[PDB]
């Protein structure tokens, strides 16, 4: 999934 | 003659009701807070000069006390919070977004200025700039046909300090100032002078730095192929905010992600993922960490484009957060990948430099590395090929860290050591 | 974020 900043 | 004046002397001449004495006096604060080393922005305002300032502002048959006192202002609310603050509580936001307006290109350029300091200190001053009504003759002052007729230093402010408005988090800007400004924020994302092109990707980085909601709105615009033009710039100030922007991008839906690659992205990230500069490599490995969560078809893009390999140089060389990016890069292929990608990415030399990194003490990317491992057992279990795979770990010195990480403090390291030499090292 | 003039 994806990480966000 | 203005050149190193006490602030008593300042405040002589501010308090005399002479207006030539006050210009004088406005000036010389003027030349003081321009200095570099220590400006007195204390001495200033605790001598309650903001107020006398603020109402400099607002006289119009002197427009030289009109442009000292905007730029003594500006700077004071160049400094820390307090101090942009002791330049709001005088009034100055309102009496800044009349001098907009001013017919002297030299004083509207300096409310520009402040108004960029003010909106730049956070979200709070950021939202009453807007509500005081900022935007519409900011916007109303790149309203002209050819950006290119306006005076350079001036578009620069402008495009900053536009930049400022978007911002910013908790709360991001309001959706509908984002809405406003974007159309001349594209705009200047095609303007060909470069600290304008930096400060517009700058905004567009802010602006897709939040939920899938906020990406869309600039994606929908059509500004990523420009981004990806942006993207191989020769001026770092370019290339660093363009790839957070896309990096931005890739953390939202995978049709959004999509945008990216068919706009021709990852064409560049050769020459990203080996930049000399190590911050430009962090940040597009974690674009690639995040396109690599994408879809099945957009591993399969990074498979076309040959970065798999540049996957591998980085985990096996480069600073430890660069590689940890890497780590996670991998992980989020394994773990969406087919078999025949992941058995790809065993071909392109994966192993050896993710085991490397399990003598890492950041105890994250030792998980994250685990669960790369596992998840490529477990594409071996699909082929009967799980025994080749752990002789090439055990060769290259893997199971030995696999062994040791068994006896490890988290007790999710210790779990997912034992319970790969279980199955898989028996 | 904040820019002195001169």
């Amino acid at each position: 999934k994806r990480q966000r900043r | 003659g203005t050149v190193n004046w006490s602030v008593e002397d300042i405040v002589k001449g501010i308090n005399s009701n002479n207006l030539e004495s006050q210009l004088q006096a406005t000036q010389a604060a003027r030349k003081l807070l321009s200095r570099e080393k220590q400006p007195p922005i204390d001495n200033i305002i605790r001598a309650g000069l903001i107020p006398k300032f603020v109402s400099f502002l607002g006289k119009t048959d002197c427009s030289p006390i009109q442009f000292e006192s905007a730029w003594a202002l500006t700077n004071i609310a160049s400094g820390t919070s307090e101090q942009t603050k002791a330049v709001v509580d005088g009034g100055a936001i309102p009496a800044f977004i009349s001098l907009l307006a001013s017919p002297h290109a030299h004083i509207s350029e300096q409310a520009v200025w402040a108004l960029g300091n003010i909106a730049g200190d956070g979200s709070a001053f950021r939202d009453l700039v807007i509500k005081h009504g900022a935007i519409d003759p900011l916007l109303a002052l790149l309203a002209v046909p050819d950006l290119s007729t306006l005076a350079c230093g001036y578009l620069r402010n402008l495009t900053w300090t536009l930049s400022n408005l978007c911002r910013n988090k908790n709360p991001a800007p309001p959706l509908d100032a984002v809405e406003q400004i974007l159309p001349t924020l594209v705009r200047l994302l095609h303007h060909n002078d470069p600290e304008v092109l930096a400060d517009s990707c700058w905004a567009i980085s802010y602006l897709t730095d939040g939920p899938n909601e906020r990406i869309e709105m600039v994606v929908k615009k059509g500004v990523v192929p420009q981004l990806v033009k942006l993207l191989g710039a020769t001026e770092l100030p370019i290339v660093t905010p363009a790839l957070r922007a896309i990096g931005n991008i890739v953390t939202g839906t995978d049709e959004q992600t999509q945008k990216v690659i068919d706009a021709g992205a990852l064409a560049v990230f050769p020459s990203l993922l080996t930049n000399p500069k190590t911050n430009i490599q962090k940040e597009a490995t974690w674009t690639m960490s995040n396109i690599t969560a994408g879809r099945q078809d957009q591993i399969q893009q990074v498979v076309n484009h040959g970065l798999v390999p540049f996957l591998v140089g980085v985990l096996s060389k480069a600073d430890f957060k660069t590689q940890k990016e890497a780590a996670w890069a991998i992980t989020n292929y394994t773990s969406g990948g087919t078999v025949e990608q992941i058995v790809y990415l065993v071909h392109c030399g994966i192993i050896e430099p993710l085991m490397n990194l399990l003598s890492a003490k950041d105890t994250k990317i030792i998980q994250v590395i685990l669960d790369a491992i596992s998840n490529i057992f477990q594409a071996a279990e699909k082929l009967g090929e799980t025994e080749k795979l752990s002789i090439m770990i055990e060769e290259c010195g893997g199971l030995d860290k696999i062994e040791a990480l068994q006896r490890h403090e988290n007790e999710s390291v210790y779990k997912a050591s034992l319970n790969l030499i279980e199955k898989y090292f028996s």
